[PDB]
């Protein structure tokens, strides 16, 4: 049971896009599907609802007649056009499925619906024109056994970025701190990890730098000068 | 306390009826609205038994209990499967009683497949009530619900008032039977 | 549209204590919510489904209640892990629509504990590239009332710096901040010393960290 959210990317403002949300483990034409985005640091807002067969489809009202939601049982994945993006619309957007039963718990009873399989999601950051890929630079080490060192990656548009280290290997200690958004208009951030100074000559290091919006994929390892 | 549904299932001339402790398992009352809006104008009320007990001879119904209801109603009975096998059950009943009567049924949700094939054995299954005005055939439906009021099942009632002289009862499988009646004047 | 109100914004409890929020409705939507908890970059998770009952996988300190116009949700013992934002759905109108609740973030109180500081000189690689950077990290630490100065040869730098902390850990709830100072290369081969006060209520005296640009 698990669901993946792909399409997201730079989209200029007036422009077009499409989410493709495909679904694995569960029998996908018995159950409802919801989108639900979320602004960068904000809270979670309803997008749009699509029946078992689609044929019934409702809208968030704000967003009605903006872009339109299909799906197709048959390859076992829903869709999601999107059309004229404004800049409200630049958030990242979840795919999720739910059943919808009619239970009568009280006095007298509507509709109870709960989401209960929820999606990554893709950022679809929508801004003006820019893509910018990631300048990834390395950072030399120096406490009591203790030692750290981590990649930066500086001047890049837009969000977001994925550092791995060492494949996914380690990941205990790690600190990736959030973007900073410069002067000039590009993101910036730098992530840290902290480990043990006698294994800091012997076993290599090497962070993985992924930037989806840029195609670029660095990998370069920490050297200790 | 307890609802107009959980009274009528089992978890005086007045024209006045009085968020409680209702329905032991999830589900709904199929015409709720409409059944309560009868019992407003109520000039009698009783209960008489109908469909017998024991009358299911290849059908078990002391197994019939769920840990999310503290058992089962007490008017209604859950069938579940004897041995390995689930016959059609054919079970019809003609009014004998003068005053109208009121019957009702249940169908129950399984889970998942799984489930499904370990109650009721047989895979497809349906429930068809007939009577002298109505005519309907429910196919339940099997689907992973989050769970409420302890369980993940769902059971589905219905009700009809029935006419002096037959309700007739067909079901393969997941289907809630009535053990009482309610005879309304 | 139905209109969904949660409150307060802001929580901070120390580890042990019991939470409470509340999510209430400009409609009578019945027992018809769910309650979720996002984790700080993941995505949302399923805890009450329609007020009391739970879902498969909740630990047994969730608990919702609440009927008819106004809810709330209680946690029996905040652990460190609990550290969320926990969001209200409707669901009244779910044919038609559903409105979820500005969330109630829920953050962590513990007790103050030192600061481990690092310093990072810029790299040679960006020496080439034209422009120069040099970091000052932080790791583990609370509150976040550190404050960080850059001082280079004995000269306080200001306006030339930008910060970023990160959220609060789920383990030990300590917090982590970098200062990210950037400067030109014809500025930073002018000088040869540069270094980092840290002045934090954990630390008794201010720590320093210089280095030289040399060796
Ligand atoms: C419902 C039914 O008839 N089940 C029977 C069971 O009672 C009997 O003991 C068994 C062996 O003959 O065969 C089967």
């Amino acid at each position: 049971v698990q669901l993946v959210e792909s399409g997201g990317g730079l989209v200029q403002p007036g422009g077009s896009l499409r989410l493709s949300c495909a679904a694995s483990g569960f029998t996908f034409s018995t159950y409802w599907m919801t989108w639900v985005r979320q602004a960068p640091g904000k809270g979670l807002e309803w997008v749009a609802n699509i029946n078992q067969d689609g044929g019934e489809k409702y809208f968030v009202d704000s967003v009605k007649g903006r872009f339109t939601i299909s799906r197709d049982n048959a390859k076992n994945s829903l869709f999601l056009q999107m059309n004229t993006l404004r800049a409200e619309d630049t958030a990242v957007y979840y795919c999720a499925r739910g059943f919808l039963e009619r239970l009568l718990l009280g006095r007298q009873g509507a509709y109870y619906y709960g989401m209960d399989v929820w999606g990554q999601g893709t950022t679809v950051t929508v801004s003006s024109a820019s893509t910018k890929g990631p300048s990834v630079f390395p950072l030399a080490p120096s406490s009591g056994g203790t030692a750290a060192l981590g990649c930066l990656v500086k001047d890049y548009f837009p969000e977001p970025v994925t550092v791995s280290w060492n494949s996914g290997a380690l990941t205990s200690g790690v600190h990736t701190f959030p973007a900073v958004l410069q002067s000039s208009g590009l993101y910036s951030l730098s992530s840290v990890v902290t480990v043990p100074s006698s294994s800091l000559g012997t076993q290599t290091y090497i962070c993985n730098v992924n930037h989806k919006p840029s195609n670029t994929k660095v990998d370069k390892k920490v050297e200790p000068k | 306390d307890c609802s107009v549904a959980g009274w009528l299932l089992g978890n005086e001339w007045s024209y006045i009826v009085e968020p409680v402790n209702d329905l032991c398992y999830p589900g709904d009352f199929n015409d709720y609205e409409e059944l309560k809006h009868l019992l407003s104008r109520i000039n009698h009320f009783e209960k008489i038994q109908i469909i017998p007990k024991s009358s299911w001879s290849s059908h078990e119904a002391s197994l019939g209990v769920s840990s999310a209801c503290p058992s089962f109603f007490r008017n209604v009975v859950w069938l579940i499967k004897k041995n390995s096998t689930y016959p059609t059950i054919k079970r019809s009943y003609n009014n004998t009683n003068q005053e109208d009567l009121l019957v009702l049924w249940g169908i129950h949700h399984p889970n998942d497949a799984a489930e499904q094939t370990k109650l009721y054995q047989n895979p497809t299954t349906y429930i068809s009530v007939g009577t002298s005005t109505l005519n309907q055939r429910l196919v339940p439906r099997i689907a992973t619900r989050s769970k409420v009021n302890g369980q993940s099942g769902r059971m589905e009632f219905f009700w009809t008032i029935l006419k002096p002289n037959a309700i007739n009862f067909e079901s393969n499988g997941n289907f809630i039977a009535p053990e009482y009646a309610y005879k309304i004047v | 549209d139905i209109q969904m109100t949660q409150s307060p914004s802001s929580l901070s409890a120390s580890v042990g204590d019991r939470v409470s929020m509340t999510c209430r409705a400009s409609q009578i939507i019945s027992s018809s919510l769910n309650w979720y908890q996002q984790k700080p970059g993941k995505a949302p998770k399923l805890l009450i489904y329609a007020a009391s009952n739970l879902q498969s996988g909740v630990p047994s300190r969730f608990s919702g209640s609440g009927s008819g116009t106004d809810f709330t949700l209680t946690i029996s013992s905040l652990q460190p892990e609990d550290f969320a934002t926990y969001y209200c759905q409707q669901s009244y109108s779910t044919p038609p629509e559903l409105t979820f609740g500005g969330g109630t973030k829920v953050e962590i109180k513990r007790t103050v504990a030192a600061p481990s500081v690092f310093i990072f000189p810029p790299s040679d690689e960006q020496l080439k590239s034209g422009t120069a950077s040099v970091v000052c990290l932080l790791n583990n630490f609370y509150p976040r009332e550190a404050k960080v100065q850059w001082k280079v040869d004995n000269a306080l730098q200001s306006g030339n710096s930008q910060e970023s902390v990160t959220e609060q850990d789920s383990k030990d709830s300590t917090y982590s901040l970098s200062s990210t100072l950037t400067l030109s290369k014809a500025d930073y081969e002018k000088h040869k010393v540069y270094a980092c006060e840290v002045t934090h209520q954990g630390l008794s005296s201010p720590v320093t960290k210089s280095f030289n640009r040399g060796e």
